[PDB]
């Protein structure tokens, strides 16, 4: 069923459908447009309405343009041939090599694994750093992170991390860059070309590359984290894979959500941040984590506002 | 019986209901777009920002206690764009495009989206070419390459324009010749300056004959706050017309400290939620959009470039501060000026310790990597010895004096490099430090004179050989002889 | 056109009109009052309303109240008939001389000098005095940041730069008392008097007075400066000299601008100040400036609070 776009505001749209609205979720496409822009449905105003979130530029939107609903969430590729491609926050590819062709497509939002599907090991991961393997070491298929503030060396250290353990590993590994410089995506793209982890010729890709970089508005930098974090998900539950995520910055997720929390209509909480702090995060970073049947290791840089911990 | 008047028809046009508070709340316009340019009844343009269902938001590009109630307001048509091509060199503009320098038209034929998107990740590729500022200091220990984003940051009246200055100064060498891989197009924008700064800066560059390859962008603090917001955004669209046709062109955004005030205005006048010092949530994307813009291109993309020097005034010399943090984690380097250094004398005042860019590093001739190899850390050193080690100190004064020089003269890459020469490899030690201003004139001017082809010869090879370094050698022994007594 | 007051909240007037609806900036006479009580429009409400700060004490109005539109700003009495003079923030004369009998009139909101109008070339004012001209000097069409109070021959400092620029240039002075104690206007006054500055008996004098004191409401103090800057507008303008105007103190002018945005209920910046600050202080300095025809130089006074720069 379609329906019209009644107001627009930054990354935030309103649309109305006369009959059949659509829920909490489900992308929606907008009609007369070039490139393809996807609605994210957030809330359920009332009156027939509903606020959604979009995934591009909001530039160009009239009130009364037609927007059609897909009928489920944002759906991407998900599989072996993931590996060795560049995926934007909605699946599509953006690394100039035709679409990515797969039988399997998950959808971006899902629950967190239940008690019952939950592990507990804990062994020991060998870095290689002095500081981080005597002090405060990270385990296998554990929850990683690097907090820092402007220009001390998470990119670094993440870097050397992807150098020291994702070359000496078995399964397969994902990258996500969440609202960093899109000039490190070239530089990590065409390194791991140089290496060869990610073989262009040949379909043995050991890293799959997923970005929505500080270029992009607020609603793909909310949404990107998710997208690469189900590209991992299915390695862990399909397959049965030791996956090395990489989030870099995980801040920019909880950065994004305060940009569109201002314009979704809710009371700020402190410092303006949005009041859904904890469970939007909650949501996402419980998804990461080792299961009965797969495995993941997450190394997330963090980024600290102001050197300001607290 | 006579027909009645359609011409004001809610689709493509509407009239103001309220106007205050910087916004202008538009009654129709029912066709506008988001982020349209609409014009308002007394020739005053802005931008539909908030589409809400019975009225429009629009941000008003200059002063809005010129707008009533009941005016009428018109849709342009097209998305917020500025005139853009080769026309704009040598003319000073504000933030909509609009000459006010008084020569005349612009008569461009092109124009551009002043919020288009910066280019992905395969249209990017590292940066190669050197952008040569022509300062001693900078292009020895902080270099920075064509596509780089390189921060200028300190406290106020640290030398922070200066550098930006003295860079454009220094282009006329690469754009008065043949080599038109090596020009440089610069575009200088001002962003809540005084006019008479703006002024005095243009007839700077005017008389050093820097103006036909410059653009000058000005929004100054007499001007709205969104035409402060809007000026970063037209330069930038400006520079990427070089950067898409296969051009290398220079961007300075002075400042965006001044930029950021400017849309915490709007933002706070919008009522919408403050957070780290009044700012709004999103003063990062403010910034990141812009400078993501600023990039190198691959052959395949034009094989152009967007170089970015975006300015910080930072308080107290605060560079843990919430903006000053903000743009140190979108740029690919900092150039840190404190007040103490500048107070001394020693400028341009930079922070070594503090100071870096790894990516221009890797753009950067093989000549200056010999000469300024060890000058990063023996500098970094230098300025921890506060209370065999005591030659540190002997080499310290001499190099820092070395690298002060004066505003308004740059210097040529292969007449640096023999500079530095001189004291890093130890023939400036048996010397007073107030001999080495005087020296380096003296010895300057006499290299550029007589020795061309040894200075030829550092610049086309980019590189120090074994003949050169001999020859070179012979020179600043003999030289400070003479010199001495 | 006549209006009529709809609402009165403190200094905040409501004034509703029929036909013609004043713009922004302009004045307003309301009748029926003993003196003379000015309303400047701010905003425009709406339904024909507009929104006013008052420049006097607002007590007596009631709803319904005739308004009268001047069909302007705060236009105010400006020659060489302003110098030995004092006015208040609307041009009234406040010194019990009689009126201040005018050629011209200037109204107090203006736009500063267009690019092309600036002086490229920077040249030094010679203030006659030595710790001045020669480690600190004076800028043509600059602006200088005077620091401290009593005990330091501040206001004898103040008198001579007046006498100097008056002897040497040719140029006639302007002092603005914005915000600061009444007593410290009347000490002044009189200091002038005694030094020569000012003469009441022949038309001689070197300075001319616009006060607006702590007493008076935070919409008089915000504009007090203005109407100072106007009077000074006029000796560069129309008579081609180099003006000096005296500022005591900028920091008043900054306070009344923030009292006058917190009034009009504007959500406040960073510290408790207005969210145009940058503006609000730039529309002013900028017209101090020196032009083809003459410039004005400025002195003003700065109190820092809690010795804090930053
Ligand atoms: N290398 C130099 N040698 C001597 N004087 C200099 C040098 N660089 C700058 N100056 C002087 O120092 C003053 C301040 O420099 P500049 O305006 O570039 O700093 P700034 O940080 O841009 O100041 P602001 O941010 O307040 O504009 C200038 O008036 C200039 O004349
Ligand atoms: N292991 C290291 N050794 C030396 N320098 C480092 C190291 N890690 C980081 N740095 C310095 O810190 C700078 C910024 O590093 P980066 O990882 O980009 O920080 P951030 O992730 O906070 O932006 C680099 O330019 C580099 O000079
Ligand atoms: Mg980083
Ligand atoms: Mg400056």
């Amino acid at each position: 069923t379609t329906g019209r776009i009644v107001a627009v505001i930054g990354a935030v749209v309103d649309v109305q459908f006369d009959e059949g609205l659509p829920p909490i979720l489900n992308a929606l496409e907008v009609q007369g447009r070039e490139t393809r822009l996807v609605l994210e449905v957030a809330q359920h105003l009332g009156e027939s309405t509903v606020r959604t979130i979009a995934m591009d530029g909001t530039e160009g939107l009239v009130r009364g343009q037609k927007v059609l609903d897909s009928g489920a969430p944002i759906r991407i590729p998900v599989g072996p041939e993931t590996l060795g491609r560049i995926m934007n926050v909605i699946g599509e590819p953006i690394d100039e090599r035709g679409p990515i062709k797969t039988k399997q497509f998950a959808a971006i939002h899902a629950e967190a694994p239940e008690f019952v599907e939950m592990s507990v090991e804990q062994e020991i991961l060998v870095t290689g750093i002095k500081v981080v393997d005597l002090l405060a070491p990270y385990a296998k298929g554990g929850k990683i992170g690097l907090f820092g503030g402007a220009g001390v060396g998470k990119t670094v250290l993440i870097m050397e991390l992807i150098n020291n353990v994702a070359k000496a590993h078995g399964g397969y590994s994902v990258f996500a860059g969440v609202g960093e410089r899109t000039r490190e995506g070239n530089d990590l793209y065409h390194e791991m070309i140089e290496s060869g982890v990610i073989n262009l010729k040949d379909a043995t890709s050991k890293v799959a590359l997923v970005y929505g970089q500080m270029n992009e508005p607020p609603g793909a930098r909310a949404r990107v984290a998710l997208t690469g974090l189900t590209v991992a998900e299915y390695f862990r539950d399909q397959e049965g894979q030791d996956v090395l995520l990489f989030i870099d910055n995980i801040f920019r997720f909880t950065q994004a959500g305060s940009e569109v929390s201002a314009l979704l209509g809710r009371i700020p909480s402190a410092v303006g941040y949005q009041p859904t702090l904890a469970t939007d995060m909650g949501t996402m970073q419980e998804r990461i984590t080792t299961t009965k049947k797969g495995s993941i290791t997450s190394v997330q840089a963090i980024y600290v506002p102001a050197d300001d911990l607290t | 019986i006579l027909g009645a008047d359609t011409s004001v028809d809610l689709e493509e046009t509407g009239r103001v209901l309220s106007i205050g508070d910087g916004i202008a709340r538009v009654h129709g316009l029912r066709n506008v777009q988001a982020e349209e340019m609409v014009e308002f009844s007394s020739g005053l343009k802005g931008m539909s920002l908030n589409l809400e269902p019975d009225n429009v938001g629009v941000v008003v590009f200059g002063n809005d206690k010129l707008i009533k109630e009941g005016d009428i307001v018109k849709r342009t048509g097209a998305i917020v764009d500025v005139p853009v091509g080769e026309e704009l060199l040598g003319r000073v503009v504000d933030a909509l495009g609009n000459a006010i320098d008084g020569k005349g038209p612009i008569g461009s034929k092109a124009r551009r989206r002043v919020g288009l998107k910066a280019p992905g990740i395969i249209p990017r590729i590292s940066v190669r070419e050197p952008m040569q500022t022509g300062i001693k200091a900078v292009d020895s220990l902080v270099p920075i390459g064509r596509g780089q984003r390189e921060l200028i940051i300190g406290d106020r009246q640290t030398g922070k324009t200066s550098i930006a200055i003295d860079t454009i100064i220094n282009q006329k060498r690469f754009n008065d010749g043949t080599d038109e891989k090596k020009k440089l197009y610069c575009i200088y924008v001002a962003i809540g300056q005084k006019r008479s700064t703006v002024a005095q800066l243009v007839k700077r560059l005017t008389d050093a004959d820097a103006m036909k390859y410059t653009i000058v962008v000005s929004a100054t603090a007499s001007d709205a706050a969104p035409l402060q917001y809007l000026a970063p955004y037209s330069g930038c669209s400006m520079g990427e017309y070089f950067r898409d046709n296969g051009k290398h062109a220079l961007i300075i955004y002075d400042d965006l400290s001044k930029q950021a005030v400017a849309y915490r205005q709007m933002s706070l006048l919008l009522r919408r939620p403050p957070g780290r010092e009044a700012y709004p949530g999103d003063v990062f994307y403010l910034h990141s959009r812009l400078l993501e813009r600023a990039a190198k291109m691959n052959d395949a993309f034009g094989g152009g470039s967007l170089t970015a020097l975006p300015v910080i005034e930072t308080q107290a010399g605060d560079v843990s501060a919430y903006i000053p943090t903000n743009v140190i984690s979108i740029t690919d380097g900092q150039i840190f000026l404190e007040t103490e250094l500048f107070y001394k004398g020693i400028r341009p005042a930079i922070n070594v310790g503090l100071s870096v860019s790894r990516v221009g590093s890797a753009a950067q001739t093989r000549a200056m990597k010999q000469v300024a190899g060890t000058m990063k850390l023996e500098l970094a050193q230098y300025r921890e010895v506060a209370a065999a080690t005591q030659q540190l100190l002997s080499r310290g004064v001499r190099l820092t004096e070395l690298l002060k020089q004066g505003q308004y003269s740059p210097m040529a890459i292969e007449e640096q490099v023999a500079v530095i020469y001189a004291g890093v490899r130890g023939y400036l030690d048996k010397l007073e430090p107030s001999k080495i201003t005087k020296f380096e004139n003296a010895f300057l001017s006499h290299v550029i004179s007589q020795h061309q082809a040894l200075l030829g010869k550092i610049r086309t090879d980019g590189k120090i050989s074994e003949e050169s370094d001999a020859k070179l050698k012979e020179i600043v022994t003999n030289f400070l002889a003479g010199f001495e007594a």
